[PDB]
């Protein structure tokens, strides 16, 4: 096929370059670190309303999501940005944190772009919008049997505000143009209206605890994103490994050298990678690249027989099987049965060997 | 309050030349028994490198900052203690602040409002001679800020005169993409104080990752009560400015770096 | 508010060229499964 052509003439071929397949891939990464407190938020003892939910800054911390995520104490859940599946694989320079609790009948004026009460007059999105939105069933707690009018929330505003600019003044909202005079008169209104919520209530009237939380992009490097898994290592196998971001392909040994307490990567003077120090135990490793070499086939003229050997070059044949045996220092010969006696060279190997066609 | 200082003195700024200092790691990797030629910002040889004399007398000015910069100083008992970073350092502007206690040492990035002598002089005690401090005036509260640490302070010797200076601090400071990298080096040296011959390398020490813009920065040294109201010992430091450069650097069989030299000093370094 | 549009808001993962779903099984946000058509995580895959 290599030849083009349906006749073979006595002498050796080169084809078929040759190169050990890997079996598996591994990632090795350092041990979980400063995870985030953001618990003690969600199990503190006063939480917020939506006219001063509370609004906090994270960074320098890794936050937890998947644990919390998938377990079974939320109630309804969206992301706007991305599947939530892989949460953990994008890094936020800072996360705007935004936890409340609030009646669920205006939950769908949450989201970006929506019409109603709380989301024309003191909670706001922008139509770009990206952050992930969640939501807890509280009616145990939040809750209040003689009535919880402690929580409030911003009933009126004259114009509509900028999203995530909160206002706490409480100024009597005019309704109309007449002028208001005294603390309370005709067309003055209470900005905030007490919430309630009891057990007795029904669906949409239960409190929903909600934490939004968007986070800011590439003005400064990413600093918040969640926990990455690894898996234990194996050695004396070509296989795929991930080390502090540096993915290759090869063999692990131990070895003799000494680094510095501060590198990690070892270079050769070709200028590649061979010496690496794993991340989460202190030992430096020689990685050698796993074996190729091209195929050569040894044949006599197709006119005369069919029968071929092979040989394999640069290539100790205890590892052909991975893909009448003879080794030489050019490679491992199959095929062919070597003899004592010695002739004049017909078809030549290499390092004085020879092959031929004779006598059976 | 804002206690300011009256019994200093001010000196021309003085010329001196370093002749072979100014190398670190370029980064974290390991290179053995062989020759690398790289392209950074390093200290030009045989530079002018300008010396502060601190020794009651005090030379701290506002310095211009640009591509980091080279800072080094020898004094024992630590009347040094930190710097800060900024471009205005007016209550409107992200601000830095490194201070080195005795303690663990803090590294603060908020809004500050700074006096116009602000130091932390500590008041000395006959009780202890390494009394605590008493009067640490640089800022009250500015305002919600950014970020906060906290890490290992890095020396010690809080009194001390001994005959040989075994305290050399050499210290550059960079900023890139974001990123501030300190390097560090503590050498001890048993001579005349000026800038020794030789050769080291200077270890990485921490990068931290906020991204502002540093324009300006001015250096933070306490003070002592000791006689005539505020008088300190002697100290110095100098100060030098980096540039982009080609150097090459030798790995030794262990992995750690030997020699360099410059490829735009001379001819013979060229064709080296 | 016509409504009558809908769209696969939530699937388990991305797709090959040119494919089709039909399927409105209950969408499994949560490693937990969800037995039955409701409870956590127990989302229809469409949106309107
Ligand atoms: C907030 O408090 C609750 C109540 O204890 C925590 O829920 C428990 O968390 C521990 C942590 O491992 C689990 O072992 C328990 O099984 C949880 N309780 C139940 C009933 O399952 C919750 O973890 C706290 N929040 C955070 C972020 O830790
Ligand atoms: C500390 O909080 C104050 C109050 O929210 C912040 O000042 C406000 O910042 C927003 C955002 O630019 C402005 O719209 C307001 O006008 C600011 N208020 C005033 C009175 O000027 C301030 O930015 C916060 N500090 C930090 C470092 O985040
Ligand atoms: C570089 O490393 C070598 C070994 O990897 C060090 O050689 C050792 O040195 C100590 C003290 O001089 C001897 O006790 C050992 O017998 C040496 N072992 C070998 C194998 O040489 C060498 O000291 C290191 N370089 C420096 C500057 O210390
Ligand atoms: C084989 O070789 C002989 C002589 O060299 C020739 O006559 C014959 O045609 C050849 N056969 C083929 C199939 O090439
Ligand atoms: C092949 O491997 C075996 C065992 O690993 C060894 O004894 C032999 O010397 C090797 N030969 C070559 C040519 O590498
Ligand atoms: C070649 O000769 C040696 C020595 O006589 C013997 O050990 C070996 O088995 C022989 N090999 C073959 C293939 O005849
Ligand atoms: C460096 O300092 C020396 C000594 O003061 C001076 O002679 C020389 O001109 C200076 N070079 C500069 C400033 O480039
Ligand atoms: C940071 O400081 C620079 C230098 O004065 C100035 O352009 C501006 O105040 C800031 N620029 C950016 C890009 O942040």
């Amino acid at each position: 096929c290599t030849l083009k052509s349906f006749t073979v003439e006595k002498g050796i071929y080169q084809t078929s370059n040759f190169r050990v397949q890997p079996t598996e891939s591994i990632v090795r990464f350092p041990n979980i670190t400063n995870l985030c407190p953001f618990g003690e938020v969600f199990n503190a003892t006063r939480f917020a309303s939506v006219y001063a939910w509370n609004r906090k800054r994270i960074s320098n911390c890794v936050a937890d999501y998947s644990v919390l995520y998938n377990s079974a104490s939320f109630s309804t859940f969206k992301c706007y940005g991305v599947s939530p599946t892989k949460l953990n694989d994008l890094c936020f320079t800072n996360v705007y944190a935004d936890s409340f609790v609030i009646r669920g009948d205006e939950v769908r004026q949450i989201a970006p772009g929506q019409t109603g009460k709380i989301a024309d007059y003191n909670y706001k999105l922008p139509d770009d919008f990206t952050g992930c939105v969640i939501a807890w069933n509280s009616n145990n707690l939040d809750s209040k049997v003689g009535g919880n009018y402690n929580y409030q929330y911003r009933l009126f505003r004259k114009s509509n505000l900028k999203p995530f600019e909160r206002d706490i003044s409480t100024e009597i909202y005019q309704a109309g143009s007449t002028p208001c005079n005294g603390v309370e008169g005709f067309n003055c209104y209470s900005p905030l209206q007490s919430y309630g919520f009891q057990p007795t209530n029904g669906v949409g009237y239960q409190p929903y605890r909600v934490v939004v939380l968007s986070f800011e992009l590439l003005h400064a490097p990413a600093t918040v994103c969640g926990p990455k898994k690894s898996t234990n290592l194996v050695k004396n196998k070509c296989v795929n490994f991930n080390f502090n971001g540096l993915t290759g392909t090869g063999v692990l040994t131990e070895s003799n050298k000494k680094f510095l307490p501060f590198q990690q990567f070892g270079r050769d003077i070709a200028d590649t990678t061979d010496a690496v120090r794993d991340p989460q135990t202190l030992e430096i490793l020689d990685i050698t690249p796993c074996s190729f070499g091209g195929v050569s086939v040894i044949t006599p003229g197709t006119n005369t027989s069919n029968q071929v050997a092979v040989l394999y070059q640069g290539v100790n044949c205890t590892e052909v099987p991975v893909a009448n045996v003879f080794q030489t220092r050019a490679g491992c010969l199959i095929g062919a049965e070597h003899v004592n006696n010695s002739y004049e060279c017909d078809i030549p190997i290499g390092a004085g060997i020879c092959a031929s066609y004779q006598t059976s | 309050q804002c206690v300011n200082l009256t019994t200093r003195t001010q000196l021309p700024p003085a010329y001196t030349n370093s002749f072979t200092r100014g190398v670190y790691y370029p980064d974290k990797v390991f290179r053995s028994s062989v020759l690398h030629s790289t392209q950074d910002l390093f200290l030009p040889f045989f530079s002018n490198v300008t010396w502060f004399h601190a020794i009651k007398r005090f030379d701290n000015p506002v310095l211009p900052f640009n591509d980091g910069v080279y800072f080094a100083s020898t004094e024992k008992s630590n009347i040094i203690r930190g710097w800060i970073f900024g471009t205005t350092l007016d209550s409107k502007t992200q601000s830095l602040l490194i201070v080195n206690n005795a303690t663990n040492v803090v590294i603060k990035v908020c809004e500050f409002q700074f006096c116009n002598d602000p130091f932390l002089g500590v008041y000395y005690h006959k009780n202890n001679k390494s009394w605590m401090e008493s009067e640490f005036r640089v800022y009250s509260s500015a305002n919600n800020c950014t970020f906060e640490y906290v890490s290992q302070p890095f020396l010690m010797d809080l009194e001390g005169k001994q005959g040989n200076f075994k305290n050399l601090r050499e210290f550059v400071f960079k900023n890139i993409d974001g990123y501030f990298k300190i390097y560090s080096k503590h050498t001890p040296i048993n001579l005349v104080r000026d800038l020794p011959q030789g050769f080291s390398a200077l270890e990485p020490l921490v990068d931290l990752p906020i991204g502002i813009n540093i324009t300006r920065f001015q250096t933070l040294l306490a003070l002592h009560n000791s006689s005539s109201g505020w008088t300190a010992g002697a100290a110095a430091y100098y100060v030098g400015y980096l540039q982009p450069r080609t150097f090459l650097l030798k790995y030794n069989e262990n992995g750690t770096i030997t020699d360099a030299v410059d490829c735009a000093l001379d001819p013979l370094s060229e064709t080296k």
